[PDB]
């Protein structure tokens, strides 16, 4: 991981970068920013190229579509939590979720958004913006603190509170066990393992393939061949990570690299090519406290 | 003529952000609340710690005094209201319905109800001596900020992040009004002149408004302090010249001239925002609290 490039939000006394996601236009990348702002940089020079009001609280989360014509965006605290923005020549917003505090794509094909409200999962049609699912069963909640709804690869099966839906038939064909109190798990991209914490579970079976303790209290990201997972561990009870990440391989799960930034993080993503890694890095003296946030530009080899 | 307060005394003690701070109504007492989950009582004049007052189970948005400074009432972050008996320290009533936190309270001048404000966007009346909730008003449609009672307890003003000022009939839970100018920053502060004529606001545009809310007219407008993020409390300083007090997210308290808009006086002391402020009622006495990197509470004089 070679440093390549390194900036600070512009015209900002204390810089306030929180996510980011590299955007369809090669060279750019958009970060959402603390005061509920998104905006558009020159991965290279540092150069702000644009700046869009989103939010009227922190964003803390970004995904755009693979086709670069949609955004998703959420924040801290405001209504609408989350919302999905139009990219297409104006940038303008299609739809809002009101109470959704965590959005995602679809995966396969990207038409429909899944939502995060505390215990419960909302789907909705990217297009119309209606609500088409709610997926909640309150005997079946594990109850994470951290909980993410999230679709399977071919968008057939939900994960959400640990709990496994059929979309189709919108019902729970399987609850996985609760051992640790945030974390409500993944799907791997191959498409038949769920990562939940430090279980990863065989969907053909739900048999415990791995038992993967570095994987604690860890938000992950695969590069786009699905051989290496980027993991990074929530800080516990404020900057959201640590100052480390580490890389696995992504078929059994061995490590490669820690990676220690010696500054906590705020985010990280990657491009289509997985030339590069971009990170937001706190260089603020007392983490969030006086936040000062830098996104470096990483060559990953 | 401008005021000279001066710091006389520091008060430390509360381990978290000092979120409110109010005088007695009888001048003897300053009440201060805090993230840390508890209310403290200090001596007024000398700034002597005097008692400990403890039950909620998160972080204290605001505390009032009753108008015969016998009770308190205190909003928390745990979705309830408490009233207290000061010389106990007992709890006597807690006040349940709120669906998040507390972040704003008041009794009224009768002290038979309480007002209170929620990020859940509602204003709620409560029955002082039942605890139960009287009137639940759908107030506004963003987090609100301040509630107060005026002088004769008809009138209830409060101010949201939705950027409006709205005032209630206390009997009918009737909208009687809503105030807004050329724009709509939240509205961060609310609050009633002495004399109940007037409505004095922050919103977080850096600014200070004077309303004639009868005539729904913007009178005077208070600038030059740092108001972009916080709901920083202010007050009208009535016992001495006629001043407008409030705190800044440069960590000082501003004092300008009420009827020329001036700033007269800045205090410096505090190392981190200073929300709240409070006047005594009848001494030239400020009381000033800040944010969680000073966590102190400072007391100033002045000759006028």
């Amino acid at each position: 991981f070679r440093p390549i490039s390194v900036f600070r939000e512009a015209n900002e006394d204390e810089s306030g970068f929180t996510c980011c996601a590299f955007s369809a236009r090669e060279r750019f990348l958009m970060l959402g920013t603390c005061t509920g702002q998104l905006k558009l940089y020159n991965v290279f020079s540092g150069q702000e190229e644009a700046s869009y009001n989103c939010h009227n609280s922190a964003i803390t989360h970004l995904e755009p579509s693979r086709d670069g014509s949609l955004l998703l965006t959420s924040a801290t605290w405001s209504q609408p939590l989350s919302a999905l923005w139009g990219m297409k020549s104006v940038f303008d917003m299609k739809h809002s979720f009101t109470e959704d505090h965590y959005v995602e794509f679809s995966k396969h094909s990207q038409d429909r958004v899944i939502g995060t409200k505390g215990d419960i999962a909302h789907i909705y049609d990217i297009q119309t913006g209606n609500k088409l699912l709610t997926l909640f069963n309150p005997d079946l909640a594990n109850n994470y603190k951290r909980n993410c709804a999230t679709f399977n690869p071919t968008d057939d099966l939900v994960l959400n509170d640990g709990v496994l839906w059929d979309v189709r038939s919108a019902q729970a064909i399987h609850k996985f066990d609760k051992f640790n109190m945030n974390i409500s798990g993944v799907f791997h991209p191959n498409g038949l393992e769920v990562i939940i914490n430090t279980e990863i579970w065989d969907l053909r079976t739900f048999h415990l393939l791995h038992t993967v303790p570095a994987l604690d209290q860890c938000r992950v990201v695969f590069n786009h061949t699905g051989t290496v997972m980027y993991g990074a561990m929530l800080q516990a009870d404020k900057s959201p990570f640590g100052s480390s990440f580490r890389t696995f391989n992504a078929t059994d799960y061995k490590p490669i690299a820690t990676i220690d930034v010696k500054r906590n993080i705020f985010d990280l993503c990657t491009d289509t090519k997985d030339c590069y890694l971009a990170v937001i890095e706190n260089q603020g003296s007392m983490d969030a406290l006086n936040m000062d946030t830098v996104c470096r530009l990483y060559e990953v080899g | 003529v401008k005021p000279n307060y001066a710091l006389k005394f520091t008060l430390a003690g509360h381990t978290k952000a000092v979120s409110s701070v109010k005088f007695s109504p009888n001048g003897e007492w300053l009440a201060s609340s805090s993230a840390d989950k508890l209310i403290k009582i200090w001596g007024a004049y000398d700034g002597k710690f005097e008692k400990t007052i403890s039950g909620h189970k998160l972080g204290i948005s605001d505390v009032a005094w009753s108008s015969d400074s016998n009770l308190l009432v205190s909003a928390s972050d745990d979705k309830t209201l408490k009233i207290w008996d000061v010389s106990s320290g007992k709890c006597l009533k807690t006040l349940k319905g709120h669906s998040n936190y507390v972040f704003c309270c008041n009794f009224n001048p009768q002290s038979n109800l309480i007002v209170s404000g929620s990020f859940d966007e509602s204003v709620r009346i409560w029955d002082v001596k039942t605890g139960k909730c009287l009137k639940t008003l759908p107030a506004h449609s963003d987090p609100v900020s301040a509630v107060h009672f005026n002088r004769d307890g008809s009138l209830i003003v409060s101010s949201s992040y939705d950027g409006l000022c709205r005032i209630w009939d206390t009997a009918s839970g009737q909208c009687l009004k809503t105030l807004i100018d050329d724009d709509n920053p939240p509205v961060s502060f609310v609050k009633f002149s002495p004399n109940g004529k007037y409505i004095l606001a922050a919103t977080l545009d850096n600014t200070l408004k004077l309303w004639d809310y009868s005539k729904g007219k913007c009178l005077k407008t208070y600038t030059g302090h740092k108001n972009e993020k916080y709901c920083i409390f202010a007050n009208f300083s009535v016992t001495g010249g006629k001043w407008i007090v409030s705190g800044s997210e440069d960590n000082l308290v501003y004092i300008w001239n009420l009827q020329t808009k001036e700033i007269v006086q800045k205090l410096q002391g505090h190392t981190d925002v200073v929300i709240s402020t409070a006047c005594h009622p009848t001494e030239n006495i400020i009381a000033s609290a800040a944010l969680e990197n000073d966590k102190t509470i400072k007391l100033w004089k002045s000759d006028c």
